[PDB]
Parts: C-alpha cells; sequence; structure tokens
RNA sequence: GGUGGAGGUCCGUAGCGGUCCUGACGUGCGAAUCGGUCGUCCGACCUGGGUAUAGGGGCGAAAGACUAAUCGAACCAUCU
RNA sequence: AACUUUGAAGGCCGAAGUGGAGAAGGGUUCCAUGUGAACAGCAGUUGAACAUGGGUCAGUCGGUCCUGAGAGAUGGGCGAGCGCCGUUCCGAAGGGACGGGCGAUGGCCUCCGUUGCCCUCAGCCGAUCGAAAGGGAGUCGGGUUCAGAUCCCCGAAUCCGGAGUGGCGGAGAUGGGCGCCGCGAGGCGUCCAGUGCGGUAACGCGACCGAUCCCGGAGAAGCCGGCGGGAGCCCCGGGGAGAGUUCUCUUUUCUUUGUGAAGGGCAGGGCGCCCUGGAAUGGGUUCGCCCCGAGAGAGGGGCCCGUGCCUUGGAAAGCGUCGCGGUUCCGGCGGCGUCCGGUGAGCUCUCGCUGGCCCUUGAAAAUCCGGGGGAGAGGGUGUAAAUCUCGCGCCGGGCCGUACCCAUAUCCGCAGCAGGUCUCCAAGGUGAACAGCCUCUGGCAUGUUGGAACAAUGUAGGUAAGGGAAGUCGGCAAGCCGGAUCCGUAACUUCGGGAUAAGGAUUGGCUCUAAGGGCUGGCAGCCGACUUAGAACUGGUGCGGACCAGGGGAAUCCGACUGU
C-alpha cells in the first residue's frame, strides 16, 4: 500500500485505467480514501471533513464509489 | 506461554531454517523466516579488510531488483574498490610513467655523452 | 592444510593473450605480499626469484629444486629444506647439488628452482605434547596414525 | 505467596547463612561487580572531565588508579578529588606568588637598568 | 602479581606432560605469540596465523616467515650468502 | 592487591558408555532388559543422511573383535 | 457397565513432559456412520477390528537446478568372454555467438525477425548422475472442514519470463551565439553543443548508450570465551472487562489488555569512511583489550543493518465482556474496551564488536552483480533519435509430494514388547542451575484386568537397645561425610598440584542498622534494583530441618596421563 499526500496525485491516481474501485472509511478524527488499482492500494487520509465532503464530490462518475461502514 | 512450532517440514536448526518471533494481529506469536544476512563488496585490490560503502549488503541474486546507483558509487572503479586505494593507483599510474620519462631522458643523455 | 610449507598465490601477466595467471609456489622464507617474483633466465640472484642453476654461481641456497627439465619442481620442497650447488660443469650441460638428505645428484643445468629455505622451518622442534595434536595432525594428511605394533 | 516472600527478600530476609545453596561467584559474581564498579567510576570521572570539573592528566592518572583497583566505591574516589583539588590549590597558590615575587624582582631589576642607561 | 615460580605459558598444561617436555614447548609457545615489530611499518603486530605465515594489523602485509619465530638464525645466514653472491656476480 | 579466562583441568545436567550389587529377571519387558551406585560430559566428544572399502576379502586406539541375533573365515544356490 | 460418554472430586506427566509439531519408516493406520461373527492374553455399548462411504487443492512449502565425498559413459587401453580399467589420461572432443557480404522468403516488401552459404570471433575441462538438513529469486494476515490449509475463500503483496506495431508517462531534453520584428512579454532565420546532475570528500539524486575480452565481489564458511543492541517470554506499580474468596481480613486472587508480508519515515547499533587540525606534561578508551604524526582527542559530516517505534495495510478483520434478533439455514447485528509505565549478569533467538586455539586454518559449483576497456549506434536543432537497472499498465508460471502416526498403541524388534530411533518450541516458585520437588497451559487413567484378606518364602524400601567388622576369600551390601560462609590445610612433587587434603565453628524465624546507584536543575529534588556485612529478640539446640549433595588418612604393585 502506498499513502498519497497530495490531493491532485490521488484525483490522477483514481483517474487512471487499473483503478477498479474507490471505498470510504469514515473513523473518528480521520478519514480514508481507498483507490483499489492493479499493483497498489492507494490510501489518502484527510484530517478535515470539510475537505473529504469537497474531494468526494470530484470522484470520476464511473469509478465505483462506496462509502465503508 | 505460547510454544510454536514450524511451518515447514525441515524440522532442524540449519542456516536455512533461520527464524524470528512475531506477533499476527489475530493475538498470536508465530516464526517468520528471516533471510539470510548478505554482505557488502570486498575491494578488488585485497589489502583493505573493511567492505565498501554506498552499496546494499544483500544477496547476490536480489542484486536484479536493484537499481544502477544502489549497487555502485559513481566513481571510477565504483562498487569495486575503495576510494584510498583507487587514489593510490592514480598515484602510482601516474609515478610509475613519470619514473619512465626520467629514464627515457636519462637514456637519451646516455646516448648523447656516448 | 596437509602442509607445514606455506604456499604463495602469485600472479603472473600472460605474454601471448591478455589474461592474468595465477600460481601456487612454495613461499621461501622472506617473501612478503606485494613482491615482484621475478622468473627467467636472465633474473637476479635474490631470495623470492627462480632461475636456473646453470646460472647460479657456486654454494647458492635454493629449494623447490627440478630433478628434471620441465617438471615445475619436485626436489626440497617441503617445510624447512634446501638444496645446495657444489659445481658446475660446462661441458655436457651437468651441475652437482646435494639434497637436504646428505645425497650428492648430478642434475642438468637446464631446469631452475627458487631461492631460499623453505618457510615454515624449525617445525619438529616444537614436540607434539598429545595425541589429540597428534589426531589434528594426521586427520588433515592422511589415514595413517593408530600405529599399532 | 511469592509477593509476601520477595517483600521480605526485598526487606533482606530469607537469605542467610543456611538458605544459601550457590557460592558467592555463583550468587553475585565478581565479574559483574567489577563491571558495575567500572561502569560507575568510568562515567564519574568522564562526567567530572566533561564538566570542566578535572583536567585530562589527573583524569588519566585516576583513570589508571580506577583500573589497578584502588577505589572501592565513588565516595572515597570523590573524597581523593576533592583532596587534589586542595592540594593542586595550595601548589597553585604558592607558584602563582612566587611568579609574582619573581616577575616584580625582574620588573625592578630591568627599571634599574633602564635607569642606569638613561643616567648614563 | 607474580603468580607461578618458573613455570610461564605451560602452566595451562597442569601437571601432565613432563618437566623437560614443557620447559622445551615453553620458548617456542612464548615466541609463536610473542608480538613483533613489523619491518614495514614498525607497529609491533606481526601476528602468526599458521605455520610459516606471519601477517601485519596495520598494513596487512603477510610474510612467509618460520615456523614458530619470524626470522630463523638459518634464513638470516642465507640471505646473507645470497645478497654475498649477489654483489660477487654484480662486482 | 586486582583484572583475565587458558586447560586433550575438577564436580556435575542432557547426551555417550556400562564398574559394582556377581541385585531383579532368567519357559523374562527383553534371543542381553530393569533399579540404585557409577566412568565421561570442550574434545582422541556424541550423532542422522549421503558415500567408499565384499569374504581368504574388507576393516580393526588390536578383543581374532566386527562384517545384518551368523565370524579362528558371513549369507544364498549348485556340485551333493 | 469397574473399564463407553458427560459432570463433580482426588491424583499424575510437572514445560530435556505423558504437551504441541517434523525427518526416516509405515500406507489409509486420518474422519463420519453402523456392527459386536473373529482380534485388542478380563470385559467393552469401546478401538489403530470389521463393513459402507469420504478426505491430501501451491509460481512463493519442498523436490525439480547446482555441486561435494564419490559414481559413471565417450576416446584409449586390457580382456577367451559377459565385460574390466580409466575421468583427462596414447582424442580432429565447439554446432555456439558479435559484425560484414550474397540469394531466398514474411509482413502497409518501409524496416525488422526467421533461416541458407562464406569471411571473421572464441580457451577451458570434461557426457551425465550425486543432498526432500549444503548453495538456491520470491507469501503473509484473518476466516473456513467431521477430516485439507503459508495450498480453499477474502484482503494485501511479491519473484521470474515475455512484451513485435513498443501500451502510457519520465530520462537521453531541449540551452547558447549571431541577424531581424515587437514599447516590452516574446516570436522567426542560420551556426555549433547536448550518451545526466550535485557535494572539498566519504558519496548522493528517479533513470543516466554500449559489444568480444579481462579483473573483482557475492554465493563462501572452523570452535570457544567476553561484552553490547533488538525482539519473544518472565517480574513490579497502576487503569479497564469478566470470574474466585468474602463465618474474619484483604484498594484482594485468576485470565486478557494486540496488529503480518511489502513500502516511506525516525529511533538504536556498527565503521579499518571523509574534511579542519596537529598531540609528551603523552592522550583517548575497554569487562578484557586496543588505538595514535602511516594522524589520537575536539568539532562537522558520509555509508551499512535498521527483524525495533510511527504511518500505508488497518479496524472493516482478531480478542474480552454486555444486549437484540434469524423459532432455523447465519464471516448476524450493535454498544464499549483493546490503556500508561519501570526494570533485571533473568531464559531463548538474532545481530554486531572484540579476543583466544590449532604441527586442525575450517568446501565447491549453479547463479547474480560491479568495474576497466571502447569495437560500434543515434540525430542534425526537431510532431527529434539510438538507448533505459525510473514510475506505472497487460499475459503466463507447466510436472510430483502434501491426510495421519512420528512413540510405553500407527516405525523396527514374530506382538498395543519396560528395548531401539534423528530434530524444534521450552512458564511460576524453591534453588548456582535446563539438578531434584510442587504448581499453571496442554494431556492421561496407573500402562495385557479387577474383588476379598495381609500366611510363609520372596522383590523394592526402611528402623533397631549394647558391642562395632568379632561375619565373610575380601567392609560385599548398607551406613558415615555431603550445600554455602569464616578459619586452617601436611608428607611429597615434574613446584603446575596434592586440596573440597586432613581438622573445626556457623546456618531457622522476626525486627533493625550500615555499605554497594541512575535522571534533572562537594548542593537540592525525583526514582529504580538485587546483594554483602553487623546487631538485638525469640523458638523443647532446632535450623543446607524435604530435595539436592565428596567417607577420610597412611602405604605396596602395575599402567604416566586424557582416550579406546
Ligand atoms: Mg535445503
Ligand atoms: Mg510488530
Ligand atoms: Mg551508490
Ligand atoms: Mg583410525
Ligand atoms: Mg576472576
Ligand atoms: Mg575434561
Ligand atoms: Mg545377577
Ligand atoms: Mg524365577
Ligand atoms: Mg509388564
Ligand atoms: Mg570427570
Ligand atoms: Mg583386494
Ligand atoms: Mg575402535
Ligand atoms: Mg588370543
Ligand atoms: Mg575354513
Ligand atoms: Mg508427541
Ligand atoms: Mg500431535
Ligand atoms: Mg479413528
Ligand atoms: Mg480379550
Ligand atoms: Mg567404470
Ligand atoms: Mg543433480
Ligand atoms: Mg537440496
Ligand atoms: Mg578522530
Ligand atoms: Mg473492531
Ligand atoms: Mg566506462
Ligand atoms: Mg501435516
Ligand atoms: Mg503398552
Ligand atoms: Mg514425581
Ligand atoms: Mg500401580
Ligand atoms: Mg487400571
Ligand atoms: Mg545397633
Ligand atoms: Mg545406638
Ligand atoms: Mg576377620
Ligand atoms: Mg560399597
Ligand atoms: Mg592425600
Ligand atoms: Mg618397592
Ligand atoms: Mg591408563
Ligand atoms: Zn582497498
Ligand atoms: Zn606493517
Amino acid at each position: 500500500p502506498r499513502k498519497i499526500e497530495e490531493i491532485k496525485d490521488f484525483l490522477l491516481t483514481a483517474r487512471r485505467k487499473d483503478a477498479k474501485s474507490v471505498k470510504i472509511k469514515k473513523n473518528k478524527d480521520n478519514v480514508k480514501f481507498k483507490v483499489r488499482c492493479s499493483r497498489y492500494l492507494y490510501t489518502l487520509v484527510i484530517t478535515d471533513k470539510e475537505k473529504a465532503e469537497k474531494l468526494k464530490q470530484s470522484l470520476p462518475p464511473g469509478l465505483a464509489v462506496k462509502e465503508l461502514k | 506461554v505460547q510454544r510454536l512450532t514450524y511451518r515447514r517440514r525441515l524440522s532442524y536448526n540449519t542456516a536455512s531454517n533461520k527464524t524470528r518471533l512475531s506477533r499476527t494481529p489475530g493475538n498470536r506469536i508465530v516464526y517468520l523466516y528471516t533471510k539470510k544476512v548478505g554482505k557488502a563488496p570486498k575491494s578488488a585490490c585485497g589489502v583493505c579488510p573493511g567492505r565498501l560503502r554506498g552499496v546494499r549488503a544483500v544477496r547476490p541474486k536480489v542484486l536484479m531488483r536493484l537499481s544502477k546507483t544502489k549497487k555502485h558509487v559513481s566513481r571510477a572503479y565504483g562498487g569495486s574498490m575503495c576510494a584510498k586505494c583507487v587514489r593510490d593507483r592514480i598515484k602510482r599510474a601516474f609515478l610509475i610513467e613519470e619514473q619512465k620519462i626520467v629514464v627515457k631522458v636519462l637514456k637519451a643523455q646516455a646516448q648523447s655523452q656516448k | 592444510p596437509g602442509r607445514g610449507a606455506p604456499l604463495a598465490k602469485v600472479v603472473f601477466r600472460d605474454p601471448y593473450r591478455f589474461k592474468k595467471r595465477t600460481e601456487l609456489f612454495i613461499a621461501a622464507e622472506g617473501i612478503h605480499t606485494g613482491q615482484f617474483v621475478y622468473c627467467g633466465k636472465k633474473a637476479q640472484l635474490n631470495i623470492g626469484n627462480v632461475l636456473p642453476v646453470g646460472t647460479m654461481p657456486e654454494g647458492t641456497i635454493v629449494c623447490c629444486l627440478e630433478e628434471k627439465p620441465g617438471d615445475r619442481g619436485k626436489l626440497a620442497r617441503a617445510s624447512g629444506n634446501y638444496a645446495t650447488v657444489i659445481s658446475h660443469n660446462p661441458e655436457t650441460k651437468k651441475t652437482r647439488v646435494k639434497l637436504p638428505s646428505g645425497s650428492k645428484k648430478v642434475i642438468s643445468s637446464a631446469n631452475r628452482a627458487v631461492v631460499g629455505v623453505v618457510a615454515g622451518g624449525g617445525r619438529i622442534d616444537k614436540p607434539i605434547l598429545k595425541a589429540g595434536r597428534a589426531y589434528h595432525k594426521y586427520k588433515a594428511k592422511r589415514n595413517c596414525w593408530p600405529r599399532v605394533r | 505467596r511469592c509477593r509476601k516472600n520477595t517483600l521480605a527478600r526485598r526487606k533482606g530476609r530469607h537469605m542467610g547463612i543456611g538458605k544459601r545453596k550457590g557460592t558467592a561467584n555463583a550468587r553475585m559474581p565478581e565479574k559483574v561487580t567489577w563491571m558495575r564498579r567500572m561502569r560507575i567510576l568510568r562515567r564519574l570521572l568522564r562526567r567530572y572531565r566533561e564538566s570542566k570539573k578535572i583536567d585530562r592528566h589527573m583524569y588519566h592518572s585516576l583513570y589508571l588508579k580506577v583500573k589497578g583497583n584502588v577505589f572501592k566505591n565513588k565516595r572515597i574516589l570523590m573524597e581523593h578529588i576533592h583532596k587534589l583539588k586542595a592540594d593542586k590549590a595550595r601548589k597553585k597558590l604558592l607558584a602563582d606568588q612566587a611568579e609574582a615575587r619573581r616577575s616584580k624582582t625582574k620588573e625592578a631589576r630591568k627599571r634599574r637598568e633602564e635607569r642606569l642607561q638613561a643616567k648614563k | 602479581a607474580k603468580r607461578t615460580k618458573k613455570v610461564g605459558i605451560v602452566g595451562k598444561y597442569g601437571t601432565r606432560y613432563g618437566a623437560s617436555l614443557r620447559k622445551m614447548v615453553k620458548k617456542i609457545e612464548i615466541s609463536q605469540h610473542a608480538k613483533y615489530t613489523c619491518s614495514f611499518c614498525g607497529k609491533t603486530k606481526m601476528k602468526r596465523r599458521a605455520v610459516g605465515i606471519w601477517h601485519c594489523g596495520s598494513c596487512m602485509k603477510t610474510v612467509a616467515g618460520g615456523a614458530w619465530t619470524y626470522n630463523t638464525t638459518s634464513a638470516v645466514t642465507v640471505k646473507s650468502a645470497i645478497r654475498r653472491l649477489k654483489e660477487l656476480k654484480d662486482q
């Protein structure tokens, strides 16, 4: 697994062809965006709920979004 | 105290079967089979007892996976010979040639006198 | 292993092909590493140098001698042994050399030997104190030690 | 029951002459005792060197004295350090007073010779 | 402190092997473990590896010497005779 | 007075071996075992596997010992 | 129903086990259902018995590959002969590949592959076999079965091979001069350069052309001692959750209190790595060592292992409790918690440093990598090229074994035989101890049976007044001494030993005193450890209270000894 630091690199990762799905793990004081590529599972840890809500609308419609609970 | 067994059929404590203890997220202790400890390369001169630096000390068939800069150092005789013996070999390759020039000049002076 | 004499990896440069040869010389006493051992007919007379017997003068202490020209060293090549040149003979190219047994032998002047005494000399001066030292002595050499009368 | 016994063991009980099966070297070995005493006294001299309290020469001499089994602990070693401090203080005070008297004498001789070369 | 009177390195052998044999072993056993001053660097680092092979700790420069000592007297006389014959050939 | 830890060093666990009780058993647990006492336990130590030496042969720190419960000449078949 | 099953009680094996797992070997003995004909030296409702059925899932675990000691073809030699010797020796022992030329085919005959011939190049070492513990790339966590799990399922990876048109980016990278236009930002035309960049250096960065050949490294190393780091386990002080006790006491006793592989970062170890600098009044430093004008201390840096902490994985899963369902068949659903610390010559594993020992010097090859060389390729300033060990993307990994026993019942001894058989894991106390004894996890029914009495002879344990070897071939057997601390220790000697010689004193419990240390700011504060010494009091002189555990001395003969 690889942790992405920037939002733009995570968006370019989710825009790729190997991205099977994206899932949202909402625990306390963190929001984790996981995207399943062919080789690695790329993760993004956002501490801001408003930034996570802004990023959640920025997902592409072709990629399968799953809110894990 | 959790006594625990091998996960192979090699039951002997051989150099191939070197282990370490590790705790799983299922809260139990188990062996993880350690890789054998690779060593850094030794110098091509063979006078220094120490090993070279800037080269990853690992088993040799792993070196297909390493990049180019991980296996040597950016220098003449990089990854093969240490820098002290490199600069001494440069000094020697200069000074023996200069001594040959001095011998050639003395031979020309011997032909000039004779 | 199984030898009182220490050996030496002498690296030669091949004159016909670009490849460094290596040889197992018997190290005479006084040879250190990083030394230029010369070898040939026109070589000098010093320790760490092999030259033919017809070129060396009288009373030269040599070891690793050849009994015949070409067999890469046969005579006087155990630890601390040496053979000495007694006299030469220009006609028929022969030379008298006495061996460490004491025998005087007529050997041709074509063959060669390294100069000096073999390193590891005086090895038989220290007594083997015990059967353990004798067991480890002969275990490396060959099965001949349990000598039953 | 083990805790109730080991509290008395910490107090110093059930450890007499009778309830002792191993030797002194078996129970608390003299090699490890020498190790502990060296690890104490060497770092003690190292702290007193790094705190500018002792100098390098007296450090090296007392280091050899620590190695040669002079001091059995830290307290008499501190007392020996302070005794050498008092001795070097008295010797340095007498040496500075002698050097001051010698410098006063030499400067008085220099001024006297200056007055002689100024007059004649 | 002086521990033993007239037995040195052979005190590891105990009462065994005989007094004259331990006296004969003693000098050789001291001479093979006595560190020698190197002729190349000068540092007292000539440690015996095995029979006839001595090693310097500083230069890492291995010298083929005697079995129990560094230079034997026979080898010194041989080196003197060889340099005399070399000077007699050279003139 | 310390440090050091060398030894074909000592007591001694495992391991290897088998002195004595000539104990038990002796149509036995057992065609060689058991109990206590014992020798040794850092090196002539113990040990699996692979391999090599085959019968007037092998191998033997040597007892004519061992060589598949068989050894002063193994076992199987033939002459018989 | 004495033996089967369950519950309760009392016991044992008492972590070098009667526990949990392997190798050889066994071969269905593994699991379920049914039977009690035969076997399990009594019985059995039971079984490893019988009869029906099931059970072993792999690129990553091994074999497969390599070579060791060795075995064994070809040439050759020998032999009446099956054949034998021999393994580099009386051999024309290569079928491989860079580049160039020629013709023939295949694909938008562009440009390249395939083959055919010729020129040219080349050393190798002996065909082949030989380790399920040697070398050998790369898989871990959770769940699931009546029986299989690093193999099945889910979630994370990772190794090798292929990759034509190269599937995508990044490197090779796009700079400079001159001459014009434009107020400028900037834009055109020509000329070269450009197979990377930075640091004094150790060396670093994401790649950073390259052949025949050569050099080197890894593979690739003994035994022992000492020390240090890091894990797993143990110990102590607390927070939580559930249980035990609670006729008296106990902020009490028991269990649990976590996070893999593969990346990134940071502690922590190691350096015989570099720069400034020149040191005697010698200094630095270890348990010991050891180091230094061939450069020590003191500063500033660099590299390696980083199995340890944080983070991605990852709380979703695992576990401890509490509560609701599905009447069931259910990776059911939910609340909480999975916390803070300190220690130790403690046991085991691993890493590193340093020494000692050898008339012992402690393996090869498969395979991989680095470098020196510079034969050759690229493109003329770009919609650039040859070339990539950089980040991704796609496909594939064939064959065999995998169940179980692994030993007082699955192996070998004619057998459920007190024999034999190679390894790993290794808690608490007492104690020097991995000794003996008791206990916790796990396991079991006392080892081919039970009941009733306690006769003689037995076998295995013991105890005996008084004498103390008078018994007997013979102190045979049994018994005495035994641990630790403080004294003291002879003849003789190879001066090392004898020696724990011999001969004495003490040992319990309780209550104290003294001494032996770290962190922070000769002083003050805060904390953690086991020892050593001394004193008092006291018990029916009892105290190494069980266990563990030397009888000794003086002589003679033989063999030195350790060993067999
Ligand atoms: Mg293996
Ligand atoms: Mg962990
Ligand atoms: Mg590098
Ligand atoms: Mg033998
Ligand atoms: Mg000591
Ligand atoms: Mg011994
Ligand atoms: Mg009997
Ligand atoms: Mg009977
Ligand atoms: Mg029986
Ligand atoms: Mg013994
Ligand atoms: Mg024969
Ligand atoms: Mg024998
Ligand atoms: Mg006889
Ligand atoms: Mg006969
Ligand atoms: Mg078992
Ligand atoms: Mg089992
Ligand atoms: Mg069954
Ligand atoms: Mg029956
Ligand atoms: Mg043959
Ligand atoms: Mg093979
Ligand atoms: Mg193998
Ligand atoms: Mg320095
Ligand atoms: Mg959870
Ligand atoms: Mg180059
Ligand atoms: Mg299995
Ligand atoms: Mg039985
Ligand atoms: Mg018992
Ligand atoms: Mg019974
Ligand atoms: Mg019974
Ligand atoms: Mg009596
Ligand atoms: Mg009495
Ligand atoms: Mg009598
Ligand atoms: Mg007796
Ligand atoms: Mg005596
Ligand atoms: Mg007599
Ligand atoms: Mg004897
Ligand atoms: Zn070097
Ligand atoms: Zn030197």
